[PDB]
RNA sequence: CCAACGGGGCCUUU
């Protein structure tokens, strides 16, 4: 993925799964991204801030999908006492 | 006395500790019986954090079952007229070489004498009083063993504060990481 | 599995992690010597012997207790028998059977059971052979089974 | 009728990796399964494990990060001359630039590329990529 | 379900398994101290006694066996040990 | 100089 002379000769490189690490196919259409706003100390919404997250299509097919991003945005500041590790 | 409650009197550390018996023994007509017969065979000291050092006493083998009728209250004598050191009693043991392909035979080695059995007895003898009640071995991404040794909560009180004495004399008689925990 | 049937059965003892004696029992290992010896002599295998320790005394593995297996301890003391007795009671129940059917030549049912517990003595006989436990050139047989138990 | 522990081992860590699981449980442990784990730590496929003892041939737990493709056993353990090696990296790997072929040599468990720089050689293993 | 804690289950859940299955095996039987209504004599029973453990001092019977736990009898006391 | 990869000797109950 780089030739001899240290050049990039990829033509892109994919996004990977925030749950799985899986590499997201340019045709995995069940694929999605989410985006979190950002809040302000006022307690309102920033335009243009986002913290995010990538699923792709096997896991929300097999409906891990919601628990998955519970543990994720756990980790985060973004949720309080909603999963458990045991 | 001295010469004849030390199985060898080299050296005056001893010779301190070994008083420490003789006197004991007197304070109390109790421990004129127990102590009389029991001896040691040698002493070091091992330095740890916060300045404080152990005081690991070696015993011969046939006879620790003798001490542990009167490891408590000696430890808290021994504490007292040493002050600032931890005291702890350890059987001496042997360990034979494995034998190499190319070694000429010898009477097959007993399985007590395996470097792995002695180890495992050096770490039960340290927390006398308790019990091992499990162990765990991570192997960490950097390429490095810990080991996890749980105790029994029962009259921990004895040892609680000595932990981390006894993490420093493991690691110098075998350059083994161990931490300990206590599970409710 | 079973050795001989399609059975599938995981029931068995568990014993304790701790491999010293509980802090509740206090005789001593020469008391407890003493009990296997005295049971010995009224004629006990180890297998019952074990049973009236654990649940008539404290006295919860004896090899926990004392240094040593039931076993090893009777043999000290020439208390062996001639024949290890999960042999004997192979033996002594291919005997039972085997009368049962001098009445009773129609039961094919038990015909059938009888080559199995055979089939097992001679896989058992010829470990003991291998350990060298029994004498080589002992053989099983059905006419002389009956005294050698009796 | 367990004939090879080994096998067992790798193919529980196969399974939890597709189906997409942080973590896996292996019974029992050896010191062989040890052995072949440091390896895959070492080049990055697994994270940290850790052995429990039981007085009964112990268990391990470890930590997956989504890395691993394929691990697998080779049986019988073919004896491997050095001439040899090449054949072997060709019919199971899948590129000439990565993967390994796990030997046991008198001079240890090795992966293929550290048996060359020592010129050792001994019988295969298995294989990881 | 995909993330999980394997090495620090939850005590309640754990106390509900099979003895074979838990992280460790081990015995949940235990030994009782027994005594007879005439004697001061204490006795040491096993919870899943097979035998019909009488008396020290004399041929009175403390429990029976059944398919699990042994049955004591009636007016013996107890204290689980 | 310095980094990697290979190798020998000695001590640690040997």
């Amino acid at each position: 993925m780089e030739n001899d002379k240290g050049q990039l000769v990829e033509l892109y490189v994919p996004r990977k799964c925030s749950a799985t690490n899986r590499i997201i196919k340019a045709d995995d259409h069940a694929s999605v991204q989410i985006n979190v706003a950002k809040v302000d100390e006022e307690g309102r919404a920033i335009p243009g801030e986002y913290v995010t997250y990538a699923l792709s299509g096997y896991v929300r097919s097999r409906g891990e999908s919601d628990d998955s991003l519970n543990r994720l945005a756990q980790n985060d500041g973004l949720l309080k006492n909603v999963w458990s590790y045991s | 006395p001295q010469a004849k409650i030390l199985s060898q009197a080299p050296t005056e550390l001893e010779l301190q500790v070994a008083q420490a018996f003789v006197e004991l023994e007197n304070s109390s007509p109790e421990l004129k019986a127990e102590l009389r017969p029991l001896q040691f065979k040698s002493i070091r000291e091992i330095d740890v954090a916060g300045g404080k050092k152990a005081l690991a006493i070696f015993v011969p083998v046939p006879s620790l079952a003798g001490f542990h009728k009167v490891q408590t209250k000696l430890t808290r004598e021994l504490e007292k007229k040493f002050q600032d050191r931890h005291v702890i009693f350890l059987a001496e043991r042997r360990i034979l070489p494995k034998p190499s392909r190319t070694s000429r035979q010898v009477q097959k080695r007993p399985r007590s004498r395996t470097l792995t059995a002695v180890h495992d007895k050096i770490l039960e003898d340290l927390v006398f009083p308790t019990e091992i009640v499990g162990k765990r071995v991570r192997y960490l991404v950097g390429g490095n063993k810990i080991q996890k040794v749980l105790l029994d909560s029962k009259d921990v009180q004895q040892i609680d504060y000595k932990l981390e004495s006894f993490q420093a004399v493991y690691n110098k008689l075998t350059g083994k990481q161990i931490v300990f925990e206590i599970p409710s | 599995g079973r050795m001989h049937s399609a059975g599938k059965g995981i029931s068995s003892s568990a014993i304790p992690y701790s491999r010293n004696a509980p802090a509740w029992f206090k005789l001593s290992s020469e008391s407890v010597i003493e009990q296997i010896v005295k049971y010995a002599r009224k004629g006990l295998t180890p297998s019952q012997i074990g049973v009236l320790l654990r649940d008539a005394h404290g006295v919860t593995q004896a090899r926990v207790i004392t240094g040593n297996k039931i076993m090893r301890i009777l043999k000290s003391n020439g208390l062996a028998p001639e024949i290890p007795e999960d042999l004997y009671y192979l033996i002594k129940k291919a005997v039972s059977v085997r009368k049962h059917l001098e009445r009773n030549r129609k039961d094919k049912d038990a015909k059938f059971r009888l080559i199995l517990i055979e089939s097992r003595i001679h896989r058992l006989a010829r470990y003991y052979r291998t350990v060298a436990v029994l004498p080589p050139n002992w053989k099983y047989e059905s006419a002389t089974a009956s005294a050698l138990v009796n | 009728t367990r004939s090879s522990v080994l096998a067992d081992a790798l193919n529980a860590i196969n399974n939890a990796e597709k189906t997409g699981k942080r973590q896996v449980l292996i019974r029992p442990s050896s010191k062989v399964i040890i052995k072949f784990l440091q390896v895959m730590q070492k080049h990055g496929y697994i994270g940290e494990f850790e052995y429990i003892d039981d007085h009964r041939s112990g268990k391990i737990v470890v930590q997956l990060n989504g890395r691993l493709n394929k691990c697998g056993v080779i049986s019988p353990r073919f004896n491997v001359k050095i001439g040899d090696i090449e054949k072997w990296t060709a019919n199971l790997l899948p590129a000439r630039q990565f993967g390994y072929v796990i030997l046991t040599t008198s001079a240890g468990i090795m992966d293929h590329e550290e048996a060359r720089r020592k010129h050792v050689s001994g019988k295969i293993l298995g294989f990881v990529y | 379900v995909l993330v999980q804690d394997l090495l620090h289950p939850t005590a309640a859940s754990e106390a509900r398994k099979h003895k074979l299955k838990t992280l460790v095996q081990g015995p949940r039987s235990y030994f009782l101290d027994v005594k007879c209504p005439g004697c001061l004599n204490i006795t040491t029973v096993f919870s899943h006694a097979q035998t019909a453990v009488t008396c020290e001092s004399c041929s009175t019977i403390l429990c029976t066996p059944t398919g699990g736990k042994a049955k004591l009898s009636e007016g013996t006391s107890f204290r689980r040990k």
